[PDB]
């Protein structure tokens, strides 16, 4: 019954908005944001402001990514959304935030 | 930390959450409010606990016993099951035994029932399990939203005075409009304290 | 480490291609697909281009969803693909077919 | 039916993958390739098996033994790590292994290669590899696609000719133009025997 989503011990969350800027109201992860960039961005750290790297060739419904714990190699275009699925590196939640309609 | 709180959130997936006169539909904007919910309870103190329970389609579904892990309480949220109507007397029975179980005692007991469908149950009826909650320390908070059913702010309100005790207790009244429902509730006690 | 969706004993394959059209030689999927119709589509029953009724409010880039086994309500425009991870009803594969982007 | 037979599949997920020049990704025109391949070997004959295997990342990672279970194997091929360069003797050793103690002894032995990369070994090293393969009863399929050593089509080519047993061994070459590597690899016996 449950929808489960996994890479290891790295749970996977997909969570909807009608409206990203909806999740400015959200926390903790509105501290992660920076709601001036354009196209959707992942975190290589859990600093504030840290989701500003651009995926690789995203769906247009991605509004972006955020690992909750640990690093990863941070760069632009380079790292599709498949691709960050592995790239926890010991993040217990890969957080994916995505676009309704 | 100050308020420390275990919550159930009672959600509404009957067929009455199709129905798209809240913008994309009623079910997505009550996972939108859920989901701002737990994130703001579960930040407020780290030691809040967040349950969750599915009150219609197949049956009353614990979807997580009360736990401080956002990420698994976030997830319960994917994948909604959707169909029938709400038993709101037997998810409000479930929710307090969850509560009852909880393992810090500290913690105070709210329940939050979203209700979005019509309220079949007698006011009577929904006054006696007010007092019942009451009488056990658990607060409630009521979201009403939905649409013709005219009793039900009445039946609600009466829940609503039947269990409150040192104003620990509110409901809201949000019909669709211009704001999402998520943002009507961010302005109330649902979320403020 | 591997991926994983699942809902029960229902295994949730995501597949990805970059034009609807290279689904047509994906044996078997090309006999369940109908591929005159537009929008996604997903099936109520197993059976010679089966996939037929409309998935509601899909997402851009979704291509269609195929149940290996058993049966589920056929409607149109009713059931988001969020919902129909729920309406396996003993299927063993819930396969989602994706469009590049 | 008529032929019966057991498919290891390696496929190259180094770091050279990543390039455009097979839009939108040598990984990604990789990847369509191998989930129609898995559908035509499973639909063929219901008791072919087909595995799948990695040769590069952080080290040679078997993605699933052979199966008939094609759900079980294209969900392999979601979410595929990406880096380092392949252990292409590696990767042919484990596959034959996996070949050697397949269930069902009636089974010919088939393993596709995917030399989505530069080849960093010497001609009289493959030829070694490919003897034992022929020795073993083992038919190779090898896909030769991107960039940048010249010499490449000439080892994969020699590799070939090692390996090859009354013609059941095939190569492709196949370089980044109108057709993608799909299209081009469906009238080949790759997929037509």
């Amino acid at each position: 019954a449950p929808h489960e989503e996994r890479v290891g011990d790295m749970r996977i969350v997909n969570i909807t908005f009608s409206d990203i800027n909806s999740i400015k109201n959200f926390q903790p992860f509105s501290q992660y944001f920076d709601f001036t960039l354009t196209g959707p961005r992942y975190n290589g750290n859990i600093a504030q402001f840290a989701m500003i790297w651009k995926i690789k060739n995203p769906p247009h419904n991605l509004l972006g990514v955020f690992f909750d714990n640990n690093t990863r190699d941070d760069e632009d275009d380079k790292y599709t959304l498949e691709e960050l699925k592995q790239m926890g590196n010991g993040a217990k939640n890969m957080y994916i935030f995505w676009q309704y309609e | 930390g100050m308020v420390l709180e275990a919550t159930m959130i009672c959600i509404d997936n009957s067929e009455w959450m199709r129905n798209g006169d809240y913008s994309p539909s009623r079910l997505q904007a009550q996972t939108e409010a859920v989901n701002l919910l737990c994130g703001a309870k579960t930040q407020s103190n780290p030691e809040n606990t967040v349950g969750i329970l599915t009150m219609a389609g197949k049956g009353v579904r614990v979807l997580t016993t009360p736990t401080s892990d956002l990420g698994k309480i976030l997830a319960c949220m994917h994948g909604l099951d959707v169909g029938g109507e709400i038993n709101l007397t037997a998810a409000i029975q479930i929710a307090q035994l969850a509560l009852k179980h909880r393992q810090n005692k500290n913690q105070r007991q709210r329940i939050i029932v979203f209700a979005g469908s019509p309220i079949k149950y007698e006011k009577k009826a929904l006054e006696i399990v007010g007092k019942r909650l009451k009488k056990n320390s658990v607060s409630l908070d009521i979201v009403n939203f939905g649409e013709d059913d005219e009793e039900k702010p009445q039946k609600l309100e009466a829940l609503l005075t039947a269990v409150n005790n040192n104003d620990g207790s509110h409901i809201v009244h949000v019909p669709s409009g211009a704001n999402a429902l998520s943002d009507v509730l961010l302005s109330t006690p649902v979320f403020t304290g």
